[PDB]
């Protein structure tokens, strides 16, 4: 009876351990879909910049707390995109958007990985709360009995 | 597992309510914006927020783009509206088929 | 003996309640000294901009993930600073810096307030863990006795 | 208790509606603060001062003259909206004391 | 309360260690930066990061400002260094005066 | 046990030094990844491509030619720094198995 409660406690203990090792996966998945959303917006701004007809467009450059400076974008046709490791290359708007969409697909796959490990972990919890809910059921019957 | 379908239809109903709020607000906001900008001279100095850039635009292009935003935005509003009373018909269906059983 | 343990538990219970109402104060104090640090940097950038001799300075405007555009700041002499409530006014660099230093002092005082309420709360915990450590002391003596 | 279990179901509503109002009432209060401080900041400007307003997603260059009109209106409509929420709360307030004494009388 | 002075001198010793790291790194970084920039032509296109702005500067002004940053930064390094062995002498003092008592 | 309590105090060091190395070893690994991917990205560029390097706080406009030299060097020095950390870990690794068998022999 105390050997049957140590097996029913080992499943309910691995539950908080496998559901904690799945708390980290939900954390990293919140980072990825955010970085990807940022990349999509830097791409969004580029595709729209390609559409603004204006020669050298006037802009407000944000410098902090409700503060802006008055400027103009001088090379509307190109963009410096970070290549990584302390380097960034100047590209045409298209080459830039294209490279961004390639990094946007790198994020797209990291999301899948983390979303699939978060899947099998919700599987190992479903089958653990299933093995233990069945260990609790056969425990209330070994005890139960129709009276007199 | 008719409850594995009600837990499902309940999370559905949620993200729709969530998007309907961001939509009905993003729309009511655009409506006010167009309302105000239309009352402007044509030579008005306006800056449009293109993603990360704040570029200067025109009264005409600003009202043009603003109408499209309104149109398409209102379209999705009805979309979420139907999707809502539909997921609710499905919720009220399982709550009745589960509550009777 | 159970009436003396309910008074020694009321102090150790108000400890987690007064130390939780002081967890919120540490949270809001981390926000203030951050907003103030941002204001100081928007002021920092302005004071330095006043120093760059160059006519219409060339800049890289950050548009997202390692991405930049090429531009130039056209009115190095003025800045649009947010006045609040949907409005921002264009000011001379000096007028702007001056207004920023006035908002930088508004933060400076909000910090004091929150830092002083976080003070008296560390006072009400010090005097509660002091009233209870004394209630635990007189409890181990009513029990204790030199033997035989 | 049927007669009083219904009395409490209504007050469960009253006390909850009172929450929505005070919450909205705090919003309006802080909005009024923000609007007032903005206004007094614009008043210190030369008529020729170049001010920039935010129209939802956009930013339009308006004028001190226009800005101060808009701001003065906003404040007043905001104060009236605050008196509405005072009446709004006073009526649910008294309707609660009336439901409180009508339950104790049962 | 000689322990109300050791808990104090211990938090002191901490923020100094914390600043010494940010300093010894911010310095070693500046050192490398100056090292590299000095090897440049005078007509080199360089952008300096002024707070929130990334403005273009010159080889000369960039090396000028970079030396000052190095100088002043190194000054504070020694500052934290003395302050460290001093707060440590105070820590080793109370740990001995408290451990003897 | 005096003779073995000292044996464990040394291994408490070995096993801890092994941690600093693997941690630094992961850093170098990811650094190498980042450097390599950057390099292969620059190789695809016309010699005339305008590339921008970051020198600590600053940003200098360098060239594909220079960039690819610097990057090739960085990678190799990074790989060698990785072999150093392999030897570095293998020596503490064996020095641990030697402290493990020398405690069990006591």
């Amino acid at each position: 009876m105390a050997q049957n409660n140590k097996e029913l406690e080992k499943l309910a203990y691995e539950y908080q351990v496998l559901q904690a090792q799945a708390q980290i996966l939900a954390q990293n998945l919140e980072l990825l879909n955010l970085a990807k959303a940022e990349v999509q917006t830097v791409r969004e701004t580029l595709e729209n910049l390609k559409k603004i007809e204006e020669e050298k467009p006037e802009i407000l450059v944000p410098i902090g707390a409700g503060s802006f400076l008055k400027g103009v974008i001088v090379d509307k046709n190109n963009a410096i995109v970070s290549v990584g490791s302390g380097y960034a290359v100047e590209r045409s708007i298209d080459e830039a958007i294209s490279f961004l969409e390639k990094r946007l697909k790198e994020y797209d796959e990291a999301i899948k990985k983390t979303q699939g490990a978060l899947a099998e972990l919700e599987k190992r919890i479903g089958e653990v709360a299933r093995k233990a809910q069945e260990v609790q059921q056969k425990q209330s019957m070994t005890s139960f009995k129709v009276k007199k | 597992a008719m409850l594995g379908q009600l837990d499902t239809y309940q999370q559905q109903l949620q993200l729709v309510i969530q998007q309907k709020q961001k939509v009905q607000a993003d729309l009511n906001e655009a409506k006010k914006a167009l309302e105000e900008i239309e009352t402007l001279p044509d030579d008005a100095q306006i800056y449009k927020t293109v993603g990360t850039l704040i570029v200067k635009t025109t009264k005409e292009k600003a009202v043009q783009e603003l109408k499209e935003k309104i149109e398409t935005l209102e379209v999705r509003l009805n979309a979420l509206n139907r999707q809502e009373q539909k997921i609710n018909e499905k919720v009220k269906e399982l709550t009745q088929k589960i509550q009777a059983a």
